[PDB]
């Protein structure tokens, strides 16, 4: 009998399919908790679950899409709550509701493509940063549009995904180049269009996925090329910060300690920034196109109260 | 006034294009990417006409299978359209003697004869022709043709001197003239006996000839009789004016801008570039209406319709056109 905390359920799967990502990942183990533990009673099926949630974030609190999708999980049991069925059939109502997420938002990822394709008209120099997979999810079926194109992917310095998409869409036959992260200010006077994928999205339309979308926002501001995101429903989170710097990682993002003898001293400043709303000009869900206002009020009306 | 008759009289071109056009006539080939009778029937239905008489001369069965199978034999046309077969490659005017035996036509309709392509707004050239109604009772026809004035020398076959009236545009004479690769025949004569009562005339060379004629129902009449005429213009402008029917008239009108009838490859391609460029405004390409394509258009004069395979590493210059469905490869041009 598992209890659903760490990696007893949790972790099990993550290395069932390296495909599936973290918060449908969270996801799945969270519904799947109250799929078998419901000891018929709606007082304690919250407190399981808000205690897991909690626990959950406790294990990693510095990959912010567990706490986008720890949350959704909690609108969801709250919606599902809601139109009252006196718990006599939501015992049974609300886990045949259940799956529906593994069922619909395991497949929402060619529903990006499928209105995303009409973004990359032809001939579009494509500049994507960090191994974001609804992108390659969208550049997919761009290629297989039979659409002409060329990507140029930037480095991740220091969490090594620039280097995973030259090697993912290099052998489905498209024409790309690597550059290095910090090239980006002499090339993106070139670069037609510049997309990126979120690990979060604040309360009115930020970028908190990697190290440096924030450098990339500001050269495609002052380039004055558009700043695509892709992303989908998941990932909406209520973390809203106010400057460029969110939640520490372990201290500040100004380090001035002493190295002992030879520790490491690449990962000495901040690991994941934040974009404001200005630099981003559209953002690509299942709600269809998505201008950053739109998701601010997305944002707004489903976390009120 | 309403009630607009027509007639197209293709099929008097094949000499020109003899290496093709003995497998499907000159008006069933693609201008662009769709066979040019349309290029004069959207026009001449944009002019408000009730019936069209195709003369098919060679090759009618290729000619009406694919008007069963056009968008004019469906109960919406604005005009109903009428074919006649026709013994191989008889030469023009006697069409018109063979519909007076038949007597159909009754009222104004366009003797349009060859294959154009134009921009001009037919409605007001309906005032000039009740203005020539009103302001002469011993009228024939108007004759609109272009102002083509920055180019002589190069409107192939025939170039022609169109001398026609200072005031009412009236068409005094005309005469045939020889070509530039002609260095020998260096004359006209234009004989001024019926110079009389002009007192104002002008001479040009700077009009091309676009074959689109609209009439009374007199003038057929008025043609039957005398059963010497073989061409349209050659013989008949000329042995109408020269004082061989007294009191019969003919006017020609000058337009402003673009329209054009096909002659020959040397004008093929001329109106092909000005037809794809955005020289024929309004009729144009990218507006998808013939064959219901899906043209669209960036800038440097690019149409592409839908499932073009583009491949990589090619280069697509000025004014250019590709249909649905191609494959181009890597280094190509």
């Amino acid at each position: 009998m598992s209890e659903f905390n760490i990696t007893e359920t949790y972790l099990r799967f993550l290395e069932e399919d390296t495909e599936m990502t973290m918060p449908i990942a969270a996801i799945e183990a969270l519904v799947t908790l109250l799929r078998i533990k419901t000891p018929e009673t709606a007082a304690e099926m919250i407190n399981t679950i808000k205690s897991s949630t909690e626990e959950l974030i406790k294990s990693i609190p510095n990959s912010v899409s567990l706490r986008a999708g720890c949350d959704i999980f909690m609108r969801f049991v709250l919606r599902n709550l809601h139109l009252y069925g006196d718990w006599e059939n939501c015992k049974q109502h609300l886990i045949e509701n259940g799956q529906l997420f593994v069922s619909r938002a395991k497949k929402s990822r060619n529903k990006i493509a499928e209105i995303g394709v009409d973004f990359i008209a032809d001939d579009d120099i494509i500049l994507v940063h960090g191994y974001s997979r609804a992108v390659f999810s969208l550049l997919n079926h761009a290629a297989n549009k039979f659409i002409r194109f060329r990507c140029v992917v930037t480095e991740s310095r220091p969490s090594k995904q620039g280097n995973q998409l030259y090697t993912l869409l290099e052998q489905k036959g498209i024409p790309v180049t690597l550059i290095v992260d910090s090239a980006v200010g002499a090339v993106i006077d070139k670069v037609d269009k510049v997309f990126v994928g979120a690990e979060g999205v604040a309360e009115s339309g930020g970028i908190i996925n990697l190290v440096g979308t924030y450098s990339v926002g500001v050269l495609a501001h002052n380039a004055r090329k558009p700043f695509y995101v892709v992303t989908e429903s998941h990932k909406f989170v209520r973390m809203f910060p106010l400057s460029s710097d969110d939640l520490p990682m372990a201290g500040p993002p100004l380090d001035f300690t002493r190295r002992t003898d030879d520790l490491e001293d690449a990962l000495r400043g901040p690991t994941i920034d934040y974009t404001a709303q200005e630099y981003i000009t559209a953002l690509i869900t299942d709600l269809g196109v998505l201008t950053p206002s739109a998701v601010s009020e997305e944002l707004i009306k489903m976390w009120y109260d | 006034e309403d009630r607009l008759q027509a007639v197209v009289l293709t099929d008097s071109y094949e000499t020109r294009f003899m290496p093709l056009t003995a497998v499907k006539p000159r008006c069933l080939l693609p201008l662009a990417n769709v066979p040019l009778i349309e290029y004069t029937l959207e026009f001449l239905a944009k002019a408000g006409v009730h019936e069209v008489f195709l003369i098919c001369s060679s090759h009618a069965n290729q000619i009406n299978d694919y008007i069963e199978n056009s968008k004019w034999n469906l109960p919406w046309s604005p005009f109903k359209i009428t074919t006649i077969m026709s013994p191989e490659a008889r030469c023009t005017g006697d069409v018109m003697r063979d519909l007076d035996n038949r007597g159909i036509i009754t009222g104004d309709f366009i003797l349009v004869s060859g294959d154009v392509l134009t921009n001009i707004d037919f409605s007001k050239m309906l005032e000039f022709h009740k203005k020539m109604h009103l302001q002469d009772k011993d009228h024939i026809s108007t004759m609109c043709l272009s102002k083509a004035s920055t180019y002589p020398k190069t409107r192939t076959i025939e170039p022609a001197a169109f001398v026609l009236d200072k005031s009412t545009s009236r068409c005094i004479y005309y005469q045939d003239l020889p070509l530039p690769s002609s260095r020998e025949k260096t004359s006209i004569q234009i004989d001024p006996e019926l110079l009389d009562n002009v007192d104002e005339f002008v001479i040009r060379n700077d009009l091309i000839d676009c074959r689109i004629d609209i009439c009374t129902s007199h003038v057929p009449l008025i043609f039957q009789e005398n059963f010497d005429y073989q061409s349209l213009r050659t013989d008949f402008v000329k042995g109408v004016i020269s004082s061989d029917i007294l009191g019969k008239h003919i006017y020609a009108y000058l337009t402003d801008e673009y329209a054009v009838r096909v002659e020959s490859w040397q004008t093929y391609d001329t109106i092909s570039q000005d037809f794809l460029g955005r020289w024929c405004y309004p009729l144009v390409l990218d507006s998808n209406i013939q064959d219901d394509q899906t043209y669209s258009y960036e800038s440097r004069h690019i149409y592409k319709e839908k499932d073009v395979v583009l491949a990589q590493s090619c280069k697509i210059g000025k004014c250019t056109a590709i249909g649905s469905g191609t494959k181009i490869g890597e280094g190509t041009k």
